[PDB]
């Protein structure tokens, strides 16, 4: 990308490669009272009560439809909110409007990670972000099928 | 009872005697090479500059030397930097590599050979040191006596050989000019004359070291005629020739007596006045391409070219060739780089660098050249004023002779003198440059002011530029030549700044507003806070992404905008609080802060931490708090609180980031008035200070690990922020005046402890040589200037008030120029009150008296002759006692009034048997005199009316020549010498009860009780204790300039101690600051004391650390000499404690400070450090 | 040998000042402690310690590991 | 593990020729008795030479005592430099506005041979440059061999 270039130095060869200017910022950032109500608790506005770029644009796909996503972002991007929002999505099919209850028995969502140690991180997000539903998110041991309960 | 003085050296020595034309440090570039760079030495002064760029930069100018360089000479061995081969004072041949080490450039020491004893001493041998130009040997000698050279050679270290030497007895020696060689054996050529013969017999001799048998040889001993002058080096002639300058004529001659070629050296036109016999001062040889020709100058200037050429007609011998080049001013030295460039080393000031395209006239005209033909010729030219051949590329100012100054502005400490050469007026003062550009009329009573990139348009060079009023505030817009105006207008704005990006926020009063752009000239406001029961705010700070406010009393409350967007979500929670809230700060940088600060009415000060919120610190501060503000500069990354305060005193306080301390407290006391600062971001590397707003302004930047607040030649400015635009900005600054008035600046010069000076105000020389300055005894500073010709006797006087000159009368000039009169002494002299009148003296011993008129306000100064006195003597002093001229004839005092006609004898003293001349003289509120003599010391005396006489009290116990003297106090004296002794005298207790106890009359005759013993020594010494008492010796200090003036100041810059700033002939300033404590004095004298022997220190260390487990004995003083031997020299120093040397302290890297410090069970370094910097700061 | 020639508790719990408890305390750069109405007032007179008689400079810090060993818990 | 305290020794050295301190840590007054009190609990005495000068270390042959120990210093700003494994880039949240990778070596006994340090490991050790609330930019540096420049 343009604004490179390189220093040759007796021993190694530097090659610097400019910071990237932000974007072209458009459109909307969407608004954490614009969720239903049930879902709004999920994410805190105090430091936010907005979505960053990359989850706004992603919003209407997401949770307002069922295809399937590809999300190519870059890292430290809120992984985190965006596949939680997908996670509302196929909530809000089991779910009750009428009593604000749940139907926990009915579905099970799956959240790949490529560590386990990296799959410790996620299972505390999605403990102490959806505990309000009483959903109960665990880690796969799997052993000798010993936790099947 | 005593007097203790601390000495710094203010602006160093600038007579630059020394030049050598290496590469020493490898600098920025990993591998380059460059023969361009050469450094420059002054007896204790020391410089580097380099060249390539065109222009001659500084690179580093080095620690004090504290000893006499005698001698400097780069030497460049074959098989690796160059080291410039030091010779000084000490008796040491010195032979130094600057290096780099730390962070910047040092001088580090690799050689240092005994030789002789401490002094510069006739028999020693320094003053002449020339150095083969291949690198094999070095070659010292006297004047008179011996003569070494000591072999150089290079191994894994440099290794010296032990000396080779001749000694010759009752040579004195002149010019030992050395001879290249390819190779053979190294020669060198010197103009020895005889001390002990009947006549004046002046030969040239030949030295041959003979690398076969080690030892120098003596070939040729030729007799030339008296005249002989100075001797240079012929390169090849393919037995070395020489030239041989003489009065007015050039010779060559061989070593073998085979050819000897005269010249008869060409000559100006007029002649004018006095004109010596000429003779040739420099001469370099620079040769190329077959091109042989040596650059050869006179005393007037003129540079003349030679060469030597085959004679194909007779024979292939010699001819030859005198013409003419450029000219110039007189050069000590000359030197010749690898590139084009020339430097002349200029003796009386003002060095420069040329470079030569024209490469002078050909040979072939017979017209403007010389031939050896036939020696007896001459020719005739005209010096060209135009610079054909050369051309200038840079200057350095120096000032090489003040013959006298003045100061002008005590507080911002502004002196005026004249420039020796040019003959202009420069103005050497302490503050920062601030150049003012573009005022403009701003409505009355503005308060603050504040800056913003303009949001409005994103990419552009607009700007916001707000005011405030206490009923209104105004808002104006900037870019390039466009500058107009335009938000809330009824309230009055305490805090208004932008927020992460497009976004703005303004703090009022009653209420906040929250502002973004919307396209070009118009801005919404999205939101606005407001007081819950309405609330006046009392302070608001700010930071890039963050927001504080402060209401009234009770709480505290805190903003954030919102990451990825524009917002501000309060809190939700609020902090509460004991007190009122004064002011608060945080660091506006960047786009996180942590620890707010704030502060009270209470008058102390608390810290806050951004877990969460915590009060982690405390200081209680004397008055209220009047303004505050947090800075981080980047270096150091220490994070300061910059504390004005109410009643003038401003502080700054070093802040910890992780734990919230306060340490490292340092007040100042600034003008009268509540402070109020500002803040910027500037250069020269990038720097930021924060300037003061009282009486007068005061920056305040910090430049590496020191801190100086200093003044701004603008008398103030209410109020301050950055620019930034075209015309280029940079440096740029916009404020409003005291005045209330908008106006540009530009800040300029900052006074690095470097330099802490700064000067303001074809080839430039002008004809008048200037005398004396004057000031007005009435009017505070209104300073007159007095020139001399150079010719025909003439003399020109110019006259400036406040900034610039006068014009005068009607006329077109700014001087007046009187003929027949030149000046030998003046003074202006007011014998009453509503006039001022001038006192000239001439030679021809007549005393003239002229007449100030200035019109105010045409305004333009006038001259009126009035009288004509004749005199005795030639009136070297001359001074206003009561009504009175005091004038000092040879012998005698004589007490002048005004009369009718001519001005006539009001009284005359004799003088007592001792002086021969006064030299100076001084008063205190006219009662007592203090009279100086050449060779004698100094007398004191008393105004006694009814004698009508002066009768004296006091003399001194020993012969000091004193070429000024002054009172510091009524019983005490401060003076100089011709030799650089500055020393102070007090006339003792037993004197002083007595002279208090009676009226004058009696001493001289009548009646005073005098104790036992006083008679019995007259009785027993007539001469010595004529008077009959002796001062004591008070301080007493050696410096190497002859001091010119004191000015005793009763403050500088507002500092509570009284100093007295000294200048010096070859160019200084100084000054002796009184310290008062009892504290102090031992704190100072033992820092001296550690710093004074450190290099034995080390090298104790190192020693021991080899006998069991900085090589050289002078490492750390990088010549051999003591402190104490040195600044002693002529006799011992007494209470001066040398702050110069104090002050290589900071100098040292940590792990040197930490290790010189642990001889103190006193306290640590940066405690050290503190009291160093201490008197810059607070004490000037 | 001592020339002529040339579990301690340092903490009193009451002030030296209220001769009271440690009430918003404060550390100076000694062991000093005091409440924050303590050293601000002795300032006031006081250039130095009321103990040592060192120099403050009206230092202070908040002294919260006092109310950590004033705590029963410590921290 | 081991070139970690290696890599850490050695910066502590090579500066030790020129300047340390005022560039490797902060003030000595306050920061300084902050720094020693929290260097006398680390318990491998290596970190403890390391810790008092400004080098930190993570590694998991590390109690979590201390590498929570060397956070803390490391987050609050004691310490100018960590030098860590991979470890610290997966599950701990440490942002810096620096990151250096020096090597691209690692072992893979699967192939029982040296190999070239993968891109999602690459791409996750430079999540961690730049600190989100503070640092406008983050910056990574990468020392490696002509080849893998590529
Ligand atoms: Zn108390
Ligand atoms: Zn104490």
């Amino acid at each position: 990308p343009e604004g490179s270039f390189k220093r040759v130095k007796p021993q190694y060869d530097e090659i610097h490669i400019p910071a990237p200017s932000k974007p072209v910022i458009d459109y909307e950032l969407k608004e954490i009272t614009s969720l239903p109500d049930w879902c709004q608790e999920a994410f805190p506005s105090s430091e936010t009560t907005s979505l960053n770029p990359i989850q706004s644009k992603v919003f209407h796909a997401a949770f307002e439809g069922d295809s399937n996503m590809l999300i190519c972002a870059p890292t430290g991007s809120g992984k985190t909110n965006i596949a939680l929002l997908t996670v509302l999505k196929a909530l809000s099919h089991h779910y009750n409007p009428k009593t604000k209850k749940l139907n926990l028995s009915a579905f099970k969502i799956v959240y790949i990670a490529p560590l386990k140690a990296l799959v410790q991180e996620q299972v505390r997000e999605f403990q102490r972000r959806l505990a309000f539903l009483g959903i109960k998110v665990a880690e796969l041991t799997g052993d000798s099928r010993l936790s099947r309960k | 009872d005593e007097l203790y003085l601390y000495h710094l050296t203010l602006k160093k020595q600038t007579n630059f005697v020394h030049s050598c034309i290496g590469h020493f440090v490898d600098l920025e570039a990993g591998s380059k090479r460059e023969q361009s760079q050469l450094c420059v030495a002054t007896e204790t002064h020391l410089e580097l500059y380099d060249t390539a760029d065109g222009e001659l930069k500084l690179i580093a100018k080095f620690q004090n030397l504290f000893a006499t360089i005698t001698s400097m000479k780069s030497l460049d061995l074959p098989h690796w930097p160059t080291f410039l081969a030091l010779t000084s004072d000490s008796g040491n041949l010195s032979i130094v590599q600057i290096i780099m080490h730390a962070g910047a450039l040092r001088l580090k020491t690799l050689v240092n050979q005994p030789l002789t004893r401490t002094t510069l001493r006739r028999v020693s041998p320094i003053s002449y040191m020339e150095i083969d130009p291949n690198g094999r040997c070095i070659i010292l000698s006297s004047v008179e006596q011996n003569k070494l050279c000591f072999l150089v050679d290079y191994a894994q270290k440099l290794r010296i050989s032990s000396p080779l030497e001749i000694i010759r007895p009752h040579m004195v020696t002149l010019d030992m000019a050395v001879v290249d060689v390819n190779f053979n054996n190294p020669c060198f050529v010197t103009l020895e004359i005889d001390n002990a013969a009947t006549q004046l017999s002046v030969h040239l001799i030949f030295y041959v070291l003979e690398l076969g048998l080690n030892h120098i040889v003596k070939k040729a001993d030729y007799l030339v005629n008296p005249s002989a002058n100075f001797v240079l080096s012929l390169p090849d002639l393919s037995n070395p020739f020489v030239v041989i300058g003489f009065e007015n004529h050039i010779l060559v001659k061989d070593m073998n007596g085979f050819f000897s070629l005269k010249v008869e050296i060409p000559k100006r036109s007029i002649t004018n006045s006095r004109h010596k016999n000429v003779t040739i001062i420099s001469g370099i040889v620079q040769k190329l391409k077959n091109d042989f020709f040596v650059l050869l100058q006179s005393n007037h200037g003129d540079l003349f070219k030679l060469t030597v050429s085959p004679d194909t007609n007779d024979r292939n011998r010699p001819l030859v060739q005198l013409s003419y080049f450029d000219t110039i001013q007189n050069s000590h030295q000359l030197h010749i780089f690898k590139n084009g460039y020339l430097f002349a080393l200029s003796e009386m000031n003002n060095n420069f660098l040329f470079q030569f395209e024209k490469l002078g006239v050909e040979k072939n005209d017979f017209s403007n050249v010389l031939t050896s033909k036939d020696p007896n010729k001459s020719l005739v030219f005209e010096p060209s004023i135009k610079l054909q051949n050369l051309s200038i590329l840079s200057q350095q100012l120096n000032l090489n002779p003040s013959i006298k100054s003045q100061i002008v502005s005590d507080s911002p400490l502004s002196i005026a003198t004249k420039h020796f050469t040019n003959n202009k007026i420069i103005t050497l003062t302490n503050a920062v440059n601030y150049s003012n550009l573009i005022s403009t009329s701003l409505p009355p009573n503005a308060t603050k002011l504040w800056l913003i990139p303009d949001p409005a348009t994103t990419g552009d060079n607009n700007t916001l530029l707000f005011i405030t009023f206490p009923k209104k505030t105004m808002i104006l817009q900037i870019d390039n030549e466009s500058m107009e105006e335009l938000k809330l207008s009824q309230d009055t704005t305490i805090h208004t700044c932008l927020m992460g990006s497009h976004s703005i926020i303004q703090v009022c009063t009653a209420e906040l507003r929250h502002i973004v752009p919307t396209g070009k000239s118009r801005y919404s406001n999205k939101l606005t806070w407001v007081p819950p029961a309405g609330i006046r705010i009392v302070c608001a700070t700010s930071s890039k992404t963050q927001l504080i406010i402060s209401l009234s009393n009770y709480e505290l409350v805190y903003f954030k905008i919102d990451v990825s967007s524009d917002s501000l979500i309060e809190l939700t929670t609020h902090p509460e609080l004991d007190t009122m809230p004064s002011k608060v700060a945080i660091v506006q940088d960047t786009q996180h802060a942590d620890l707010l600060a704030i502060a009270d009415n209470e008058g102390m000060i608390k810290i806050m931490s951004l877990d969460f919120l915590t009060v982690i610190s405390l200081q209680l501060v004397s008055e209220k708090i009047s303004d505050m503000i947090m800075v981080r500069d980047s270096s150091i990354g220490q994070l300061n609180l910059h504390v004005g305060l109410e009643n003038g005193v401003y502080m700054k306080f070093h802040i910890g980031d992780v734990d919230g301390s306060f340490t490292d407290i340092k007040r100042r006391f600034l003008g009268l008035k509540p402070v109020s600062l500002s803040y910027l971001r500037e250069i020269s590397k990038w720097m930021s200070c924060v300037v003061c707003h009282s009486s007068s302004t005061w920056v305040s930047y910090t430049w590496k690990n020191v801190w100086t607040i200093r003044q701004l030649k603008d008398q103030n400015m209410l109020s301050c922020s950055k620019f930034v635009n075209a015309d280029v900005a940079i440096n740029g600054v916009c404020s409003i005046s005291s005045s209330g008035r908008l106006n540009i600046g530009r800040v300029s010069n900052f006074p690095t402890l470097d330099n802490w000076f700064h000067v303001h105000e074809m080839l430039q020389i002008s004809t008048f040589r200037p005398r004396t300055i004057l000031s007005f005894p009435n009017n505070p500073k209104s300073i007159l200037f007095i020139d001399n010709h150079s010719g025909k006797k003439q003399c020109r006087i110019s006259l400036q008030i406040d900034g610039e000159c006068l014009k005068f009368g009607s006329s077109d000039h700014l001087y007046k120029i009187l003929d027949d009169i030149d000046c030998v002494s003046a003074a202006i002299i007011d014998f009453t009150r509503q006039a001022d009148h001038l006192i000239i003296c001439a030679g021809d011993k007549r005393l003239l008296t002229y007449k100030i008129l200035v019109n105010k306000d045409k305004l333009s100064f006038d001259i009126e002759l009035l009288h004509q006195t004749e005199i005795i003597s030639p009136i070297h002093a001359m001074l206003k006692f009561k009504n009175f001229l005091l004038t000092a004839m040879g012998s005698t005092i004589v007490l002048y009034g005004l009369g009718k006609k001519q001005l006539l004898r009001r009284s005359v003293t004799q003088t007592p048997v001792s002086i021969t001349k006064i030299v100076s003289m001084h008063q205190w509120n006219y009662e007592r005199l203090a009279v100086g003599d050449i060779h004698e010391s100094v007398t004191l005396f008393i105004w006694d009316p009814a004698g009508n006489v002066f009768i004296p009290y006091v003399d001194d116990s020993v012969k000091r020549h004193v070429t000024v003297l002054k009172f510091l106090d009524e019983a005490t004296v401060i003076g100089a010498d011709r030799y650089g002794n500055a020393w102070t005298l007090r006339s003792p207790p037993e004197c002083e009860k007595i002279m208090s106890n009676h009226d004058p009359s009696e001493l001289s005759n009548g009646a005073i009780k005098y104790p036992l013993d006083v008679i019995t020594l007259q009785q027993k010494l007539p001469n010595t204790y004529d008077c009959k008492f002796k001062f004591q010796l008070l301080n007493h200090f050696f410096v190497n300039d002859i001091i010119t003036d004191f000015h005793i100041l009763d403050s500088l810059s507002n500092s509570d101690r009284p100093g007295c700033i000294y200048m010096g002939l070859q160019g200084t300033v100084g000054c002796f600051i009184p310290l008062l404590s009892k504290g102090n004095v031992f704190m100072m004298g033992n820092i001296e004391n550690i710093m004074a022997e450190a290099d034995d220190t080390f090298y104790l260390d190192y020693e021991s650390r080899k006998k069991n487990n900085i090589i050289c004995e002078g490492s750390c003083s990088i010549l051999g000499r003591d402190h104490q031997e040195y600044r002693s020299y002529y006799a011992p120093v007494r209470k001066v404690i040398d702050g110069d040397l104090c002050e290589n302290f900071l100098r040292l890297s940590l792990n040197e400070q930490e290790f010189l410090a642990k001889n103190l069970k006193s306290v640590q370094v940066e405690d050290i450090i503190q009291t160093i910097n201490e008197v810059r700061t607070n004490y000037m | 040998l001592n020339q002529e020639w040339n579990d301690l508790e340092k903490i009193p719990f009451k002030c030296t000042l209220c001769k009271e408890d440690y009430k918003s305390p404060v550390v100076t750069n000694c062991g000093h402690y005091f409440c924050g109405s303590c050293f601000a007032k002795d300032m006031k007179k006081g250039t130095k310690c009321f103990i040592c008689h060192k120099e403050t400079h009206g230092s202070a810090k908040v002294a919260s590991d006092l109310q950590k060993m004033l705590n029963k818990r410590k921290s | 593990r081991k070139e970690t305290s290696r890599t850490a020794t050695w910066l502590k050295n090579k500066f030790a020729e020129e300047n340390i301190t005022h560039k490797l840590t902060k003030n000595d007054a306050g920061s300084k008795q902050i720094l020693k009190t929290e260097a006398a609990n680390v318990l491998d005495p290596s970190l403890r030479k390391l810790i008092e000068s400004g080098i930190g270390t993570h590694h998991a042959g590390l109690t979590r005592s201390d590498r929570s120990l060397s956070e803390d210093l490391f987050a609050d700003g004691l310490l100018q430099v960590l030098v860590c494994t991979a470890t610290l880039a997966w599950g701990v949240n440490l942002p810096a506005h620096t990151v250096i990778i020096k090597g691209t070596d690692v072992y893979s006994p699967e192939k029982g041979s040296w190999e070239q340090l993968s891109p999602q490991d690459v791409l996750q050790m430079l999540g961690r440059a730049g600190r989100p609330r503070y640092d406008t930019f983050g910056e990574g540096i990468i020392i490696t061999d002509q080849s893998n420049v590529q």
